[PDB]
RNA sequence: CGAUGUUGGAUCAGGACACCCAAAUGGUGCAACCGCUAUUAAAGGUUCGUUUGUUCAACGAUUAAAGUCCUACGUGAUCUGAG
RNA sequence: ACCAUAGUAGGCCUAAAAGCAGCCAUCAAUUGAGAAAGCGUUAAAGCUCAACAAAUUCACCAACAUAAUCCCAAAAACUAAU
């Protein structure tokens, strides 16, 4: 014997037309002439925009920062849109479509000559941010399932959350701090500049507090 | 580009705690400071050096004595991770003029005014 | 009683079952009725017949298997556990016959 | 009260004498020793001095 | 046998060399003296 | 040279001139555990049990 | 402690089942309240590869584990006593809970190599040919991780790898 | 020399690394295991 | 048998087993569901 | 750069294993013979010719096989000098 | 571990679509078992899942080969170390 439990039911889901992924473009369509530096502080630190959820219950999480070139994009395209059923799910681009320049010189080239020319784009992820966003009448197992492949051949780490398990890990992220048992933390080392250790130190390591580390971020760190 | 470096004012803001524990009293703060270069200028930046030299504190282990008026605690908020400040006590209070001769500097941070009666 | 399926009874005469319902040790050999009397080892052999004995006063539990072999035997759960008079039952009726 | 490899400290028990027979026998030791002095019985002396 | 690229210390690749709980004691008795230190600047 | 003054037998067989220098036997730098069998009654019912298994339950 | 036994007589095999005496848990432990058998007698964190009198209380007449419902172990110490039997069975202590068998003990094998505080088994490692040197070295593994919280009387953490 | 961010994990100077395992998280050890509790 | 750096079961019929300090998936059914963990 | 003489051969080979042969095995869309894969194993082996300065490559005949590489593209105070 | 019977080959399109190419409904007997979550069939039949009953230690994720003369200090889990 075992008594039953009430299942989760939807009736508030809204599904809406076309609920799979759109097909996005290798080039933009006023492809940019003018060669961009690369700001690699594009992919470095936290994430401001994308953070949060807007309409779907599921999405997949950036762990670090990353480019993405269109063949991600093909990649996650096709692997969602078969792995979906079309009529309970539907997904989104929480990302917008590579817009910049990356350069390259023939192989084979000595240094210097000017710069090189542009071979292809790709879009900045900084670690934090939404890649895409599943809403449904679906359970969090399912999408998981499928979602995790997805997530595991993005170029950065990443995981499957949905709303429960992102405030989930943010919550112990907070609450682990102030359970801290040792008085000695990288912010207030670095604040108060103690050991002159503001020598060894970035300035945006302000900013970031031990938590990023290049476009690498370790979720361990307090 | 490393730089000088702002220290946030909260820093400097004391907790209840600290003053049981590093045994000042919460209601007066002392009068005169014995700091001590307890590191190397060396491998730090021009302007702590020049801060360092202006503080007679050029020689290691060597105590100095400042006053604990703000012109000066700027100065040792720069050098701080270089120094030891601990506050001057006075058991016996200041020396007269008959105590010059007699008068040592404790490693507890107090000035003993007589030393050595026969 | 799967693993008593896989195994082929039919080298098996006759399986009687002797307990008494309202003792509290008998669990056991029930568990053992019920695996003996399921439809897969009930249908490997149809040349043997399965006894249920039922009495108040006996006050001994007891199973008795004779085979083919001419052989004759006798477990008594008293303090036997289910899967201990299966497990013999396997190794030895199998082994035998 | 078991014994495991742990529970007991790996080194001897300590027992230091009460603090008043220890004054005792030291005043009387002191004695002793004074009375050496006094006497003239130690034959060579050595001294460790800082100078 | 397993070689350490280039120079030792310098370059993308060094030799890995590990904290030692000595290093940890020295870094925070450093910290402790200077957290003194910035209690007696306060007042 | 000082391996020349170290010398080493497998079991305890030792010339009777090798045998006739020794001053003292250094104390040795584990202490060796003793295996159950080697524990007086005395020992072993001094220690408590700490659990008590059920009857039904065989071993 | 309940045995088994058989009998062979004329074509007939009886099977039953005995009851011995079960000895019982000592009378006074010292935390009553406590949950979990290790706990209520204080030999949390104090036990060690070492105590058999303790170790020997948990297994099978032929050496191996007693089940963890039966002995009403907290998980995380049953673990713990687990990774010290094996280490004491290989340690060369607990010589009479092996199986007995008749044959085996006339073929003698080379004098068996005393050896205390193994993690692994002897048949299952292999031998390290490689080193490696000061910053990459590789290490030998030496008691168990799962005793890493055993109070340490010197201060000192016990060195689980050389 | 080596852009600030990068590909392979980019080791620090050594002072850093002291910073960071001086600096680990510590998780709170309570003085009886509650699950060894009543 | 094929060295593998995940192991995962093919079908219902494979278990998981841990030899020779490695582990090892044997499935009786379908013996090219054989495997092992590098 | 007050000289670390350079391609291919000859001679003699030292080494790695990411095994071409020989050994021991797992899987097969393995019946057998062949095979195709994968694991372990490096003590010993790994041909002779036509053309090219050639290394490669093509072709003839074979082999249990005619391994992939490293050694200042091993080896000119041992040789060669076709390039 | 255990167990699997009912309207019924549910209605369609197709040579056949019998829980299981596809499209739509997704009701209903029995204490209990989806117009079926995996395998399987030409369409079946046939194996399992979830369902009753039987019981109940704990069970979310985590594992990753290598080089060329010869491995490369030796060793070691406790007698008290801010
Ligand atoms: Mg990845
Ligand atoms: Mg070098
Ligand atoms: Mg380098
Ligand atoms: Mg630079
Ligand atoms: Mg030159
Ligand atoms: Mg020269
Ligand atoms: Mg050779
Ligand atoms: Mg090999
Ligand atoms: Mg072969
Ligand atoms: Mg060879
Ligand atoms: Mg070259
Ligand atoms: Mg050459
Ligand atoms: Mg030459
Ligand atoms: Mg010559
Ligand atoms: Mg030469
Ligand atoms: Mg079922
Ligand atoms: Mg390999
Ligand atoms: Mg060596
Ligand atoms: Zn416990
Ligand atoms: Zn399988």
């Amino acid at each position: 014997f075992k008594t039953l439990l009430p299942v989760p039911t939807f009736e508030d889901v809204a599904i809406p037309e076309k609920p799979k992924l759109r097909f996005v473009e290798r080039v933009p369509l006023v492809p940019k002439v003018r060669r961009e530096r690369k700001n690699l502080s594009d992919i470095r630190g936290p994430s401001t925009e994308a953070t949060e959820f807007t309409e779907g219950r599921f999405a997949i999480l950036a762990l670090g920062g990353g480019y993405l070139h269109w063949g991600h994009f093909e990649m996650m395209r096709l692997t969602i849109n078969r792995s979906m059923d079309p009529k309970n799910m539907f997904a989104l681009w929480r990302v917008p479509a590579p817009f910049k320049p990356i350069t390259r010189k023939g192989m084979g080239q000595r240094m210097g000559g000017g710069k090189g020319a542009i071979d292809h784009y790709v879009t900045p992820v900084k670690a934090g941010r939404l890649i895409v966003e599943m809403g449904g009448r679906c359970e969090f197992k399912e999408v998981q399932g499928f979602l995790d492949l997805v997530a595991h051949k993005l170029p950065f780490p990443a995981k499957a959350v949905s709303r429960e398990t992102l405030e989930k890990m943010r919550k112990d992220q907070e609450e682990r701090e102030r359970n801290n048992q040792n008085p000695w933390t990288f912010e207030r080392i670095a604040t108060a500049n103690m050991l002159g250790i503001r020598k060894v130190l970035s300035p945006y390591d302000l900013t970031h507090k031990g938590r990023y580390w290049g476009k690498f971020y370790t979720p361990e760190r307090v | 580009k490393f730089t000088r470096s702002r220290i946030p004012d909260k820093v400097f803001q004391p907790s209840p705690e600290d003053h049981e524990k590093y045994g000042g009293d919460p209601q007066y703060p002392h009068k005169l400071h014995i700091v001590t270069r307890i590191k190397s200028t060396k491998r730090r930046p021009y302007w702590e050096k020049d801060i360092i030299k202006m503080l007679g504190l050029e020689k290691a282990h060597t105590p100095q004595v400042h006053k604990n008026i703000p012109s000066v605690n700027a100065k040792l908020k720069v050098v701080k991770h270089l120094i030891r400040i601990k506050p001057l006590k006075l058991p016996q209070g200041l020396p007269t003029e008959e105590d010059m001769a007699n008068t040592c500097l404790k490693s507890n941070g107090e000035l003993v005014v007589r030393w050595l009666l026969n | 009683a799967a693993a008593l399926a896989r195994l082929g009874l039919r080298a098996v005469k006759q399986v009687r079952v002797q307990f008494c319902p309202f003792e509290k040790n008998v669990e056991s050999t029930r568990t053992f009725l019920q695996a003996v009397s399921s439809e897969k080892v009930r249908c490997t052999n149809l040349n043997c017949s399965v006894i249920a004995d039922v009495r108040h006063d006996g006050s001994e539990p007891c199973v008795d298997v004779l085979f083919g072999d001419g052989h004759r035997l006798i477990m008594r759960g008293a303090h036997l556990t289910a899967q201990e008079m299966l497990t013999a039952f396997a190794s030895h009726i199998q082994a035998r016959g | 009260v078991p014994k495991t490899s742990l529970g007991s400290p790996p080194w001897p028990d300590i027992v230091l004498p009460d603090p008043v027979e220890e004054t005792r026998h030291h005043a009387e030791v002191v004695g002793q020793v004074n009375e050496l002095i006094a006497a003239g019985r130690y034959g060579r002396l050595f001294a460790v001095v800082h100078f | 046998r397993n070689r350490i690229p280039g120079r030792q210390w310098i370059g993308k690749h060094r030799r890995p060399r590990p904290v030692s709980a000595q290093a940890k004691q020295n870094m925070i008795r450093r910290l402790e003296t200077e957290a003194e230190n910035q209690y007696w600047l306060s007042r | 040279t000082m391996m020349q003054r170290l010398h080493l037998f497998p079991d305890e067989d030792i010339p009777e001139d090798i045998l006739k220098n020794l001053v003292e036997e250094l104390p040795q730098p584990r202490k060796v555990p003793r295996r159950l069998d080697e524990y007086t009654q005395e020992e072993i019912e001094a220690f408590p049990r700490v659990w008590s298994p059920p009857e039904d339950y065989r071993l | 402690f309940r045995e088994v036994v058989e009998i062979l007589d004329g074509k007939t095999t009886i099977i039953e089942g005995r009851i011995t005496e079960t000895p019982q848990e000592s009378p006074n432990p010292p935390n009553p309240t406590g949950q979990c058998p290790i706990c209520r007698w204080n030999l949390k964190h104090k036990y060690n590869y070492e105590d058999v009198l303790l170790l020997s209380q948990f297994i099978r007449p032929h050496g191996g584990m007693l089940p963890r419902r039966i002995t009403g172990l907290c998980q995380e110490e049953h673990l713990k006593i687990e990774e010290c039997v094996k280490m004491a069975h290989r340690a060369g202590l607990l010589p009479n809970h092996r199986p007995k068998l008749p044959e085996g003990f006339v073929p003698k094998s080379k004098p068996r190599l005393n050896r205390y505080l193994t993690r692994w088994s002897p048949r299952s490692v292999k031998p390290i040919y490689n080193k490696g040197h000061r910053w990459n070295k590789v290490r030998m593994p030496v008691g168990s991780p799962l005793l890493k919280d055993n109070v340490s009387y010197s201060g000192r953490p016990l060195l689980l790898y050389h | 020399g080596s852009k600030a961010v990068t590909r392979h994990r980019r080791v620090m100077h050594f002072e850093r690394q002291k910073l960071m395992a001086v600096t680990e998280y510590i998780p709170p050890k309570p003085t009886i295991n509650p699950r060894c509790l009543p | 048998f094929k060295t593998k750096g995940v192991l995962k079961k093919r079908c219902r019929d494979c278990y998981l087993v841990k030899r020779r300090g490695r582990w090892f998936i044997y499935c009786k059914t379908n013996p090219k569901h054989k495997q092992r963990q590098m």
